RNA sequence: UCGGAGACUCCGAAUGAUUAUAACCUAGACUUACAAGUCAAAGUAAAAAUAUCUAUUGACCCAGAUA
């Protein structure tokens, strides 16, 4: 099964978009467009937010 | 089965691109929208090969070639035919005859004069600015009489077939030109501001015998443009009989500063300044219900963005 | 569900208008008609829809369809239709906005 | 304010005051709909001499 | 009246007519308007400002013009074609 | 306070920003080489 | 004055205006069918057995100015009629005769291979030089 | 619907659509997009922007909410610095 | 209940893998009782334009989470 997750902003804003991965593979990492800071920047998973 | 089949995807796309110009019966997209010298070309064949330089130079592909000597030798045998695509594009032949085309036998060159160190050519349909072409153009052309005008196919802003001349020289004997009388004197080019790039050509019309041009001719200075303009057609009309077109060289002017000058010190009128408007979008007709659509639906049809208050 | 031709000829078609909805590749895009990812062509321009058939060159990169073009005999060539549109307007025109 | 003014209905030599706006019928008010006063509005600029 | 506008600092007056003479009428007085209101109050606020920027960015040096856009890039290759064709 | 808050902690970590895009790349590249280290070139060595 | 007279509405009857001004239209379909039409004027080079020519375009497929080694002009003065200096002296007579035209920018599509191929890379080389840009700006609206 | 209440003897709005829909007073009625709150993560990018937006009622829905609402709910409102400001009139509709 | 195929007989689903990660805003339309579901120019913004097939649903209320 696949576990939904939340990818959070690494730039230090707050904004956070969740993907999903798979649960044997290792925790996920994607830049991403920050609207924010009108950048792009990487995203880090910071908790499960279910499984599916 | 029998027949090949493509192997190189290039000869597939030479029967498909031979295959669209065909006429087909089913509607289609595109109906919708001398020996001597011959002999000559040999020899010289025969001694290129001869060259030893010239095999080194293929082989190392080092090899050059002057585009001068070409671009002479272009105009004297195939000019005519490339000259008059490029006229027919630009539609000078539809425009100035009505319709009627003659094919270029006579190469014009002309090229504005700038200062005095060089002078831009007027290569056909090249841009050149009204800035520089402030000095009246040096005339070059080989001859044995002869009358060549500048005219404006789109400069005209009253009347839009209606065209203005820079000037017009007729009766011309040989190959000198301050002979022939200057029926209408130079004008520096004035396009108007926003109305794009405008069109100008040069024609040059053998004649047969001298005429009589007291139309023709114009006060010197003439600064009134409903003086100034005519019909190119008609003019060739009148004197038909004895004039045949044999030179075109036309050039692109946009406007520049120096247009601004002569609008007003001479032309002695206001500037005209134009203005490009695409059509006014569409939407449907607004209804008392706008279901499934956004609350933006207003917006699209209110033409004032200021509040009102009516009676309050 | 309900693919077909929804603009018929001789039908003014606006900007955004669908001329219709293929499950697969019927009708191939025109010249001023998008594609659609669900495939589903739409007009770009304002004009009169008209139907033609034309040949179909594919583009080299895919391999699927430059291997089918080979295959075929040299004599034959192939034809698909086209959905287009004629533009109607035009897409400017000049106004004097002032005299200075 | 300016219709108002002309035809007598208001006195510009006093001051004005929302008690003066309502005696001369100029505006309506009411409290207990949570009007909070009256609020003077652009339109008309112009013609206001 | 740009002759007539002595308020106006008569160095800069030069630099004003020049950068803008487009705007600049025939008799030689500077014609500005605008039409974006109902109100002529608001529509004489822009037509006064406009001359504010111009006064202030002609008396301040914008040292720094950074990139162009698209439409001053066509010009210059423009431009740069015209120069090498007129080899004569 | 906030504001002025949120926009330092923000103007730090963007800071920081471009060494951390780096490293992310080179990670994805790393387990990229790896993988066709031996996916074919492991087998054309063992077909030899 | 008879001479401040102006109709209110212009009508430009050239018909390179719009197109020189940037607003003329361009075909935005053939989604899926290559090459794509979105382009003002395209250049295309064949290259034959014995001979190559390079052709500029309009939409409607009338060539405005063509430049071919059978050309006698050409042919006289250049050794090889088919050879990779030929498609690089071809390239500069007709950015010669575009530039002349006043057609200075172009779309030009090669196939992987043909892109690949070294005459047309030099020959590409010579437009760049010649000042030939073969990228058109996008249409504005 | 209380057609006749026993106290007052009046009619009575039904509060279930006074937390739902918007009238403006021309007549119309603004509403949300049932589920835009909802398994987000399933939904593509651009089903998600049709359904943040704000959409109007049709002529049965907008009569149906103007019989379970009461007019104070239909009268003019002055706020001052009104969102809404300039949705509460109709303009350039001929009809 | 949904969808694929056949002309009622058969197959699948409450999607998984691949994804150097897919913005916002906004003309016109498809579909449709309603609700839901589709495609999209322009403008603008990241970057150096469409995630990849096959196909995939669950409203309101109400409880959870976070800055
Ligand atoms: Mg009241
Ligand atoms: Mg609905
Ligand atoms: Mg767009």
């Amino acid at each position: 099964k696949t576990i939904l997750v939340k990818l959070v902003s690494q730039a230090g804003t707050g904004f956070s978009f969740n993907h999903k991965r798979s649960r044997l593979r290792e925790k996920l990492s994607l830049l991403h467009y920050d609207p924010i800071v009108n950048k792009k920047v990487l995203f880090v998973e910071q908790k499960k937010i279910r499984s599916l | 089965e029998r027949l090949e089949k493509y192997r190189s995807f290039e000869r597939y796309r030479r029967r498909a691109e031979q295959e669209a110009r065909a006429p087909h019966w089913w509607r289609t997209y595109r109906e919708h929208f001398r020996t001597q010298k011959l002999l000559e070309r040999k020899h010289f064949l025969r001694e290129l090969r001869a060259n030893v330089e010239e095999e080194r130079a293929a082989r190392l592909r080092t090899a050059s070639i002057p585009l001068e000597a070409v671009r002479a030798e272009w105009e004297r045998t195939c000019g005519p035919y490339h000259k008059q695509r490029l006229a027919e594009y630009y539609g000078l032949y539809r425009d100035l005859f009505h319709g009627a085309t003659f094919v270029p036998w006579v190469p014009l060159h002309v090229a504005y004069a700038v200062g005095e160190e060089d002078l831009i050519p007027v290569y056909h349909g090249n841009e050149v600015t009204p800035t520089e072409a402030s000095r009246a153009p040096e005339v070059t052309y080989e001859a044995d009489l002869w009358t060549l005008l500048f005219i404006n196919l789109d400069g005209h802003l009253l009347e839009p077939d209606a065209e203005y001349v820079h000037w017009l020289l007729t009766n011309i004997p040989s190959n000198r030109v301050a002979e022939g009388q200057e029926t209408c004197p130079y004008l520096p080019p004035f396009p108007a501001r926003g109305s794009g790039f405008h069109r100008f050509a040069f024609l040059l019309f053998k004649q047969d015998k001298p005429i009589n041009f007291s139309e023709d001719t114009r006060p010197s200075p003439c600064y009134q443009l409903a003086q100034r303009t005519f019909r190119t057609f008609d003019f060739y009309k009148r004197h038909q009989e004895a004039m045949t077109p044999a030179g075109l060289a036309f050039f692109q002017c946009r406007w520049d500063d120096s247009v601004t000058h002569t609008f007003h010190q001479l032309l002695d009128m206001r500037e005209p300044v134009f203005e490009f408007v695409r059509p006014p979008p569409y939407h449907p007709k607004q209804k008392r219900f706008p279901h499934e659509q956004p609350l933006r639906y207003l917006d699209r049809y209110r033409d004032s963005h200021e509040p009102t208050y009516g009676i309050y | 569900k309900h693919y077909g031709i929804k603009k018929m000829e001789g039908h003014y078609v606006h900007a955004g208008n669908i001329l219709g909805t293929q499950r697969q590749f019927r009708w191939h895009p025109g010249a001023h008609v998008g594609l659609g990812r669900n495939k589903c062509l739409y007009a770009l321009e304002e004009g009169i829809v008209r139907y033609t058939k034309d040949v179909y060159v594919p583009n080299p990169k895919n391999t699927e369809a430059v291997d089918l073009v080979t295959s075929l005999p040299k004599g034959a060539v192939l034809y698909k239709t086209f959905v287009h549109v004629v533009p109607a307007k035009p897409e400017g025109t000049f106004k004097l906005v002032d005299m200075l | 304010l300016q219709y108002l003014i002309d035809l007598g209905r208001v006195d510009p030599t006093q001051p004005i005051d929302l008690t003066q706006l309502v005696n001369g019928r100029g505006v309506t008010i009411q409290p207990l709909k949570r009007d909070y006063g009256v609020q003077l509005v652009e339109e008309g600029a112009d013609t206001f001499q | 009246h740009l002759a007539s506008a002595d308020w106006i600092e008569e160095p800069v007056r030069q630099k004003i007519a020049l950068t803008h003479k487009n705007k600049i009428n025939k008799a030689g007085e500077l014609v500005l308007t605008s039409e974006s209101s109902r109100y002529q109050f608001r529509n004489l606020a822009e037509c006064l400002q406009k001359i504010r920027d111009m006064i202030a960015e002609a008396s301040q040096v914008p040292k720094e013009p950074s990139k162009e856009d698209a439409r001053l890039q066509r010009l210059r290759i423009e431009k740069m074609n015209r120069e090498r064709l007129r080899q004569k | 306070a906030r504001r002025q808050a949120r926009e330092q902690r923000i103007a730090e970590c963007m800071a920081k920003m471009p060494q951390m895009i780096e490293n992310w790349r080179k990670q994805k590249r790393e387990r990229w080489e790896k993988i066709q280290a031996d996916k074919e070139r492991r087998a054309r060595l063992q077909a030899e | 004055k008879e001479n401040e007279a102006v109709a209110p509405e212009f009508t430009n009857r050239n018909p390179r205006n719009l197109e020189l001004l940037g607003v003329a239209r361009k075909e935005r379909g053939w989604a899926t069918v290559w090459p794509n039409r979105e382009f003002w004027h395209r250049l295309r080079v064949v290259k034959t057995q014995h001979h190559v020519e390079a052709f500029v375009e309009h939409l409607n497929g009338q060539v405005v100015v063509s430049a071919s080694t059978r050309e006698w002009a050409i042919k006289k003065h250049l050794y090889s009629t088919r050879n990779v200096v030929a498609c690089e002296s071809i390239g500069r007579v007709l950015a010669q005769r575009c530039l002349e035209a006043g057609i200075n920018f172009m779309v030009y599509q090669p196939t992987p291979w043909e892109a690949s191929s070294d005459s047309i890379k030099r020959l590409q080389n010579a437009m760049t030089e010649s000042g030939v840009m073969l990228r058109e700006p996008r249409r504005i609206y | 619907l209380t057609y006749c209440s026993t106290r007052k003897g009046k009619r009575k709005t039904v509060k279930s659509v006074v937390h739902r829909f918007l009238r403006l007073h021309s007549g119309l009625w603004l509403r949300r997009k049932a589920g835009y709150k909802k398994k987000l993560w399933k939904k593509s990018t651009a089903r998600k922007k049709r359904l943040r937006e704000f959409v109007f009622c049709s002529k049965t829905q907008s009569k149906l909410l103007d019989k379970m609402t009461t007019s104070f709910w239909k009268r003019r409102n002055w706020y001052a610095g009104d969102p809404y400001q300039m949705y509460h009139d109709r303009t350039n509709l001929r009809v």
